[PDB]
Formats: C-alpha cells, structure tokens, sequence
C-alpha cells in the first residue's frame, strides 16, 4: 500500500533489484513516473537509518537511478534533505549516489523538469 | 523443530525477572 | 554363512589330540594372538592377575613398556614417563583421577591419561633436551600458578569472576595425562543448565578452554628453564628477564580444543602481543559467518546438513523470529569480514598470556553473540509473525540488527558493539519520527545478562508493546 | 570358559595338551549342567505355571464355599 | 531349551578347537568374534537354565498344594 510497506517488504524476503523493479510495478498501477509517489525520498529514508547504509536498499536506489525508473531531480532534492554529517559512511554513500549521475546530468522531459534539475543542481 | 530450546526459554525467564 | 562351512568343517573334525602333539613337535622344533588378547581383554572376569593382565594390555596398546614386580605393583616405563600401580623425578602424586578411574571399570580413562603422558614426552629431541623442555614446562606452569594466586591475593573473588575477567583463569593443575587447562570464557547460556551455582567444584568442560603446554616447532626459540617470577610487583605480576634460559627448538602453547574462529583483524592483533607468526604459511581465508555457523552447528551434529543459506530460524515463547546473517556485506575496507579457524596459539614466556587471553575472550564474546542466531529450529515459512531480521558487520567488533519498527513501519537498527568479554554497548537508531522503543541501558542490561541477539530482541518488542 | 581359551593361546605363545583335556572336561561338566530337569521353553514354564495357580485358587474358593454353605440349617 | 543349550554347547566346544587348531597349524578374527558371540548368549542361556530352576522348584511346590487340595475334595 505505501511505499514504505512496499520497499520494507523488499526488505524482508530478500528481493533483487529487479524483482523489486517489477513487484514494484505490481504494486502500483499508475507508475506516476515514481517521483510524484517520492521513490528516491523513501529509499533515502529507510537507507540511512543506521550509521552505515543497507547495501539492498541502496541496490534499489542505483538500480532506480542506473535503470531511469527516478528522475535525477528527485534523486537530489532527497540527498540535499539528508545533512546530519557525523556519519561518514552515510555520507560517502550519498557521493557515490551523486558520482552516478553528475556529468550526464540530462532530463529528457518537459521544460519544468529541466527549471526542476537546476533549483536540484 | 517448531519447540521453543529449554536453555531458551530459562535465560527468557531471567532476562523477564531483571528490571521487573 | 561363513559359521555354517564352519560347523560343516567342524562336523569333518567330529569325524584334535594329534593337532596337539602337533603344536608339541613344532615347539619341539605373534601378533595375532595378542591381538586376540587385546579383543578379549574385555570379556576376562575382576581377579588381582587378570587386571594384571588388562593393564599390561593397556600398556601394549598405548605403546608403553609394561613390568610387574608382583600381582600388587606393575610398572609403566618409558624414557621419562615412569609410573607404578600398586625418570629425573620421584613418582610426585598419588593422583586421585588415575586411582579413580582405576578402582572401577574405567580403563579406557586409564588409557587417555597413557596417551596424554605419550604426547607430553614425544617431543622430537635426543631426549636430553627432552627433560630441560619438560623443565621449561614446569616453570610455565608455576608462574601460571602464581598470577592466579597474585589475583585472588588481588581480590577474594568468586570463580565466575576468575574465569570472566580476571588474569590467566580459573587453572587446573596438571594431573596425570590431563594438561593445566585455562577456563577463559562461559557463556551467561553454558553457565546455566536446564541455574548453576558457581562453587569451586566446578565442571572441567564448563565453558571455554584452553589447555597450556610445549611442543617442538620448526624455528628455535629461547625459554625459561626456571621459575622465572621471583620478585612478585604485589597487584601484578613482574617478570626478572631472560638468561636463565636455552634454545630449544620448540615454544609454548595455547591448544583449544575446539578451533576458534577468529577475524584477520585478530589475527594481527595477536601476532602484535606475541611477536611469533600464528599461520606459518598463510591459511584459505573465509567470511567469518561461515565460519561461525561451522562452529555454532557443530557443536551438535546431525548427519543431515541443515542447508540453510544463512536464514536461521528461531522459535521463542511469546514470538518467532527469522535472522539473515548477511555473510559478505562489505566493511569500510571493501572487504567481508574474513577470518579462519586458530587451535593453537603460540607464546614464549609467560606475560604474554593474560593479555593473549583477554584478546581470545573477546573474539569468543563476539561469536556468542553471532552464536545466538545459529539454530537448527526449522519452523519454515509460517505465515504468523516470522520476524524478519538481519545482522550486518559494520566494523570489527561491531554489528547491527535491524529489524521492523514494531509499531510504525521504518526500519530500527540496534549497533551493538562488543567493548569487552562482559561489557556490549548498544545504540538503537530510529527514524526521527517514530515511536518510543526502549533506552539503550536497557538494550545493554538484557545483552550482558543473556549474551543472546533472540532474548534481546524479544525484550525490545515487549517492551514496545507495553508501551 | 573363554579365559581357559586364553590360557591355551598364552601357552602357545609360550610354547599345553593338560589345558586342551581340561576344556574337554569342562565340556563333560557343561553336560552335567545340562542335566538339571527344564526342558520346556520358558512361555511353556509360564503356560503351567499360570495354569496351577488358576487351578489352586478355584480348589480353595470351592472348599471355601463347601466351608461356609450348610445344606441343612 | 535343552536342545538350543546343548547346540551351543557342541558349536562352542568344536568351533573353539577349530580356533585353537588353526592358531596351532600357523605356529581368523571374524570366527574368533562370532565365538566371543557365542560365549556370551550361551552364559546368558546358562542364567536363563537357572531362572527356569527356580521356576521348576516353585511348580514343586504348587503341585503339592494341589495334591492336598485334590485329597481335601475326594
């Protein structure tokens, strides 16, 4: 029902990335490009809840960025949510998240994704 | 199998007694 | 089948005085027949000449040299190894094991301790060397004694105390074939069985152990032949230092009996305190949840393997509970966390060996807590709750559990870093908006009291779930 | 029985037919040790005895009732 | 039982001077173990012989009692 349920029971019987690409799809009809139903905000949210990430649910988040399931905007508004800074590791894993998609950077969409991209920028 | 282990279950009793 | 040819060919024989002048001739002109004694050793009746004869077939068995003088004292004899029943060394102990084990029907006891007094005295040497290394070993040993002794000097006490943190351990003396065993660690789980009371006729297997002696290497190194703490600092120990002492080409040892598995963190840790390499050639590295399912499943073995794809099962009182061990998640190095399996650890003059131990308790206190997970409870996939939990190794001696939220649906982890054999620290780590769950002492109180990741975590949902 | 055995053995490892004759012997008084009187397999010993207590109780309990019962008053 | 006893007897006295003579000829140990076999269900046959003894003995009695209860009747 909510995203949270849904990625938490990605969690629990141990998903691939793409298993949980489909039965992601399975679970909501409308896609609503995934960044109305904020995607990146809650793999963010229950990615960096301990001192180190989870490597599955940031296997999700690279999987949706990698795969264009996520818009970058929506990626980097939710990295740019984050701050707490006295986690390292949390931190190395949100550049590497950033080390993805920077220098390609390229919306392929209506004009106010791109105004999107640059307030996210 | 499906039975809960005795050692278990006793340090379950003496984990409830701590703290009340 | 082959009794019924038998009895036939006995029948031919019913159709034996001529076989018998035949044995005189041959007299008149080896090992099976021992080894047919050996068989029916077992089947001869209590008399003085026959236990006589039983434990001279011990002594044909363990390989030692068997003498009577009498149908009262028999001798066993070997280059040092020299004991009556009733070298360098008066016959020191009427030892109460060997008597005991002998005044009833024990004898295969009898024959461990003539095995364990074969493997102290077969070290490689023209046997001159032999009794100097055996003297090194008494040294060891009396300096052993004396750091037990400096700590109950040091405080009064209990057992439990001097096994968990305190110097050396609780130390058994040698005794016959049985070498001075350390008991280093026991669990707050192998401590209970079934409440014990701790009261020092304590169990010799309960717990953890360790058992110090010599033995021949390769390499060559300098011992003390002497007993080497004279001077004692009075809260400590204080050590005069070297030669007196010689090159036997051997060293001490620290033999578990059950190999540990130990991180490679470890592993530089304790060629750090000791100085001499632990894996004299470099062994096949392993995650260590591997390994710590081999021990954890081991302990009790089945001839079925439990296939388990590291997805344990549990099943507790007032819950059921499901664990990932998470094998090859990657620390901060890139790597799993990869140790390999230590039996025999090496050290070359006393002092070394607290700080030695207090480096393998804490390594056996990690594992306890990785041990918790690892059962053979197969209640496979029901569909009431199945708690769905998941250990990760964020560091060394660190891991985390996390789990579901048991009131909103965020994720919860509980850091649980392992400071010392008794003391875990625990961290729970929440999202900001969530529901009140426990305090951290609390985590800390039930970690310390049970030394189980189950019991914790059931403690944690209670005390959720009452709020 | 068998340690005789093991007397023979240790004499050929020493060496004798005195020993071999006393087996023989011996065979003589695991004869006379069949003598005694069983011959019946032990649910047979069990058959009769069962039988011969039924049988005793019944004599008892009729001489009993013999013992309590007046035809005349 | 006497048959079974006395068949264990015969099997034990010629299959042992069958053990006996073949250590002899060289100067076997699976016949050796079925005679150790053999050795052993004869003694506990032997117990059983004076268990059925003591059964006999009390069936001695009984059928006393039972002459006496039979001589009370007539």
């Amino acid at each position: 029902v909510n995203l949270k349920q849904a990625i938490l029971q990605a969690w629990k019987e141990r998903w691939s990335d793409y298993q949980w690409a489909i039965n992601m799809k399975k679970f909501f009809p409308k896609g609503a490009t995934w960044d109305i139903l904020n995607l990146a905000d809650a793999l963010l949210e229950q990615a960096m809840i301990g001192p180190s990430p989870n490597p599955l649910i940031l296997s999700y988040l690279k999987y949706a960025i990698s795969s264009q399931m996520v818009s970058y905007s929506s990626v980097l508004t939710a990295i740019s949510k984050f701050d707490d800074f006295s986690r390292d590791l949390c931190v190395q894993a949100l550049l590497d998240i950033m080390d993805m998609f920077c220098d390609r950077l390229s919306c392929h969409g209506k004009a106010e994704e791109c105004i999107g991209l640059c307030r996210a920028l | 199998a499906a039975a809960a282990a005795a050692a278990a279950a006793a340090a379950a009793a003496a984990a409830a007694a701590a703290a009340a | 089948l082959s009794k019924m040819s038998s009895l036939l060919e006995r029948l031919h024989a019913k159709f034996w005085s001529e076989t018998i002048k035949l044995v005189r001739q041959v007299m008149e002109k080896q090992h099976l027949v021992s080894c047919l004694e050996t068989l029916q050793k077992a089947l001869k009746v209590t008399s003085l000449p026959a236990m006589t004869d039983r434990l001279e077939s011990i002594a044909r068995q363990n390989g030692l040299g068997s003498h009577l003088s009498a149908s009262g004292t028999e001798c066993y004899i070997t280059s040092d190894m020299f004991y009556v029943e009733v070298h360098h060394g008066e016959n020191p102990v009427s030892c109460p094991e060997l008597v005991q084990q002998l005044r009833e029907k024990n004898f295969d006891e009898f024959s461990k301790h003539l095995k364990g007094l074969v493997n102290l005295y077969n070290l490689p040497g023209d046997n001159k060397l032999k009794t100097k290394m055996y003297l090194a070993l008494q040294s060891l040993e009396q300096d052993l004694s004396k750091m037990a002794i400096m700590y109950w000097k040091a405080t009064n006490a209990g057992p439990l105390d001097k096994i968990l943190h305190g110097s050396v351990g609780y130390l058994t003396p040698r005794s016959g074939g049985h070498l001075m065993n350390l008991k280093y660690y026991v669990s707050p789980s192998d401590l209970l069985d079934d409440i014990i009371l701790h009261e020092n006729n304590v169990s010799r297997s309960l717990g953890m152990n360790a058992s110090v002696t010599i033995e021949g290497t390769s390499a060559v190194y300098k011992l003390p032949i002497a007993p080497l703490i004279m001077g004692s600092h009075p809260v400590d120990n204080k050590w005069t230092p070297s030669f007196n002492s010689v090159d036997l080409p051997a060293c001490f040892f620290l033999k578990f009996p059950q190999p540990i598995p130990v991180s490679r963190a470890f592993v530089q840790k304790l060629q750090n305190c000791t100085g001499i390499p632990l894996f004299e050639t470099q062994p096949t590295y392993a995650p260590l949840y591997e390994l710590i399912t081999q021990f954890e499943l081991s302990k009790d073995p089945d001839p079925i393997p439990l296939n388990h794809n590291m997805r344990f099962y549990a099943a507790l009182p007032g819950q059921q509970h499901c664990y990932f061990l998470n094998k090859d998640a990657p620390l901060p190095d890139g790597r799993s966390l990869q140790g390999t399996l230590v039996s025999k650890i090496t050290f070359q003059h006393p002092g070394r060996v607290p700080l030695i131990l207090n480096l393998i308790r804490h390594q056996v206190a990690y594992n306890t807590l990785i041990g918790s997970c690892v059962k053979r409870t197969i209640l496979k996939e029901d569909s009431p709750g199945l708690l769905q939990f998941e250990v990760c190794p964020l560091s060394e001696s660190r891991f985390s559990v996390s789990f579901q939220h048991p009131v909103n649906d965020s994720l919860v982890c509980v850091v649980m870093d392992v400071q010392d054999s008794t003391h875990v620290s625990c961290k729970l780590y929440k999202g900001l908006s969530d529901a009140l769950i426990c305090t951290d002492d609390f985590i800390a109180k039930v970690v310390q009291r049970c030394m189980s990741i189950p019991v914790t975590m059931r403690a944690i949902r209670r005390k959720a779930e009452t709020i | 029985f068998l340690p005789l055995v093991h007397n023979i053995i240790k004499c050929m490892d020493k060496d004798q037919d005195l020993n071999a004759l006393k087996s023989k012997f011996q065979e003589m008084r695991k004869l006379i040790s069949t003598m005694p009187g069983i011959h019946l397999s032990p649910e047979q010993q069990q058959q009769q005895l069962q039988s011969l207590r039924e049988q005793v109780r019944t004599k008892n309990e009729l001489l009993q009732k013999y013992k309590s019962l007046c035809m005349f008053e | 039982t006497r048959e079974r006893l006395l068949s264990a007897l015969e099997d034990l006295e010629v299959l042992s001077r069958e053990l006996i003579e073949m250590l002899a000829i060289s100067r076997e140990n699976q016949v050796l173990e079925l005679l150790i076999h053999r050795d052993g269900e004869f003694q506990e046959l032997m117990k059983l012989a004076l268990n059925q003894g003591k059964i006999h003995h009390e069936m001695q009695v009984l059928e006393k009692e039972v002459e006496k209860r039979d001589s009370d009747i007539q």
